């Protein structure tokens, strides 16, 4: 039954602190060491450290110097501080339930852990994105420009189109803002009877445009 | 730190399969080693805790072995939910360090990739870029190379690729390549070649405008 | 500071088979565990709040800082590369004392 809530900003800004929360819920907060995790698709899983309620912290060397694991027993909460911040430490992190000989399945084992919080480290303005067709079985797509942060939400025909949609992985510009591109396989005698329009949605920026695809 | 080496990185395999995967450690770290299982958008969960013992809920077909430094997570037959990333986690010694992680990846018979080639669009012209982007539709093994050629000049570091995960029906791979060029440097331009090799081709195949 | 001696290296009573070993942590003193195949400890009871409400006790391997309150009376100890320690201690007030009963059952040698 015990319950492991993350909350915190998913941007922070370079040389900034960065602080997250992982909220307990169903259980006693003193008799657990919680632990703080973080995943990169290049540095891989990496255990940044543990903390007590009642027992003195312990930090990865590579961190040491400018991380903080706090153990909040009165607001049933765990924080993770991190100073200097840089792009390096752009990364998925996890809270989790460091196991004892008693405490959970084994010890030093993570057997409960929390939903992830990804965190973007950038000092990006948020902007709109500028949508593009990519005119023309036959293949025809949007062209999702100069934006930032992410997600974009790209559908086909407001959901109607779900079969031959690809909708690619972000990649960064030089600038500093995000290009993405969706794509859709449809039959060649459709083009010119029916009609095709991507809905791309950027929240934090509150920007939705649709977009008419034809030859 | 007490480095931890998993091998493959990436594994190829069909339903039914007996997988194993191996974890190497630097130092002898008796029988301190867990098995974790991590599926997309999902955060990591512990299947096997003292190199060999089973947790409650974890199917009978995973299975782990080893001591000191050799350790092995056996699948005896592979289901369909088993497609998922394999990590190993020590705890002898402090800071606690994880393998690089294995990828278990669904094998499918080679697919050809279907090129298709997009001009920049009036409206973006107009706003003073211009993006040429080259499409490689559906397919397998994930290993394919693009080549833009402004005319017969061969580019280097002026395009940015993307690859879309395995897909849940027809296990094949998509690629995306964006050429960003200035509105000048289109315009003094007329042929722009997209080429593309992979292993379901004989020979390189170019689509261009 | 000299340490009181509890245990013994060629024995292994009191550190296996759900035993225990019971320690008397002075204010202003020390004590050192011996036991067959355990790390060589030293406990300490660094500071007493008026009450006692709060216990500052520092494990130090041949440290780490465990707090004992009358409301968590009891707690696991992570000494790193070593294993673990439980605290099961009795706290009666300001009397210049803590009595402790020591599990070193998941204790280890690092080599």
């Amino acid at each position: 039954e015990v319950q492991l809530l993350e909350s915190g900003p998913g941007l922070v800004k370079p040389s900034e602190t960065l602080s997250l929360t992982c909220t307990v819920s169903g259980g006693s907060i003193s008799d657990f060491y919680w632990s703080w995790l973080r995943q990169s698709p290049g540095k891989g899983l990496e255990w940044i450290g543990y903390a007590h309620s009642r027992v003195s912290a312990y930090y990865n060397p590579s961190l040491k110097s400018r991380v903080t694991i706090s153990v909040d027993t009165s607001k049933n909460q765990i924080s993770l501080r991190l100073s200097a911040v840089t792009a390096a430490d752009t990364a998925l992190y996890y809270c989790a339930r460091q196991g004892t000989g008693t405490t959970g399945v084994s010890e030093d084992s993570f057997d409960l852990w929390g939903q992830g919080t990804k965190v973007i480290v950038s000092l990006a303005s948020t902007k709109g994105p500028s949508v593009f067709p990519l005119a023309p079985t036959a293949a025809l797509g949007c062209l999702v420009k100069d934006y930032f942060p992410e997600p974009v939400t790209v559908s086909w025909n407001s959901g109607a189109l779900t079969s031959g949609v690809h909708t690619f992985p972000a990649v960064l510009q030089s600038s500093g803002l995000y290009s993405l591109s969706s794509v859709v396989t449809v039959p060649s005698s459709s083009l010119g009877t029916q009609t095709y329009i991507c809905n791309v949605d950027h929240k934090p920026s509150n920007t939705k445009v649709d977009k008419k695809v034809e030859p | 730190e007490l480095q931890m080496t998993q091998s493959p990185s990436s594994l190829s395999a069909s339903v039914g399969d007996r997988v194993t995967i191996t974890c190497r450690a630097s130092q002898d770290i008796s029988i301190r080693l867990n098995w974790y299982q991590q599926k997309p958008g999902k955060a990591p969960k512990l299947l096997i805790y003292d190199a060999s013992t089973l947790e409650s809920g974890v199917p009978s077909r995973f299975s782990g072995s080893g001591s000191g430094t050799d350790f092995t997570l056996t699948i005896s037959s592979l289901q369909p939910e088993d497609f998922a990333t394999y990590y190993c986690q020590q705890f002898n010694s402090y800071p606690l360090t994880f393998g690089g992680g294995t990828k278990v990846e669904i094998k499918r018979t080679v697919a050809a990739p279907s090129v298709f080639i997009f001009p920049p669009s009036d409206e973006q012209l107009k706003s003073g870029t211009a993006s040429v982007a080259c499409l490689l539709n559906n397919f397998y093994p994930r290993e394919a190379k693009v080549q833009w050629k402004v005319d017969n000049a061969l580019q280097s570091g002026n395009s940015q690729e993307s690859v879309t995960e395995q897909d849940s029906k027809d296990n094949t791979y998509s690629l995306s390549s964006t050429l960003t060029l200035s509105k000048a440097d289109y315009e003094k331009h007329k042929v722009y070649a997209c080429e593309v090799t992979h292993q379901g081709l004989s020979s390189p195949v170019t689509k261009s405008f | 500071m000299r340490c009181v001696g509890v245990g013994n290296r060629d024995f292994v009573e009191g550190v296996s088979g759900g035993a225990w070993v019971d320690l008397v942590l002075e204010h202003g003193g020390c004590v050192t565990t011996m036991a067959q195949g355990k790390p060589t400890l030293d406990f300490e009871l660094t500071k007493t709040t008026a009450g006692g409400l709060e216990y500052t006790v520092v494990v130090t391997v041949h440290g780490v800082t465990a707090m004992i309150t009358p409301r968590s009376p009891s707690v696991e100890v992570k000494l790193p590369d070593y294993g673990e320690l439980t605290l099961d201690c009795e706290p009666r007030s300001g009397t210049g004392h803590l009595k402790c009963k020591v599990r070193m059952e998941k204790l280890r040698i690092k080599g």
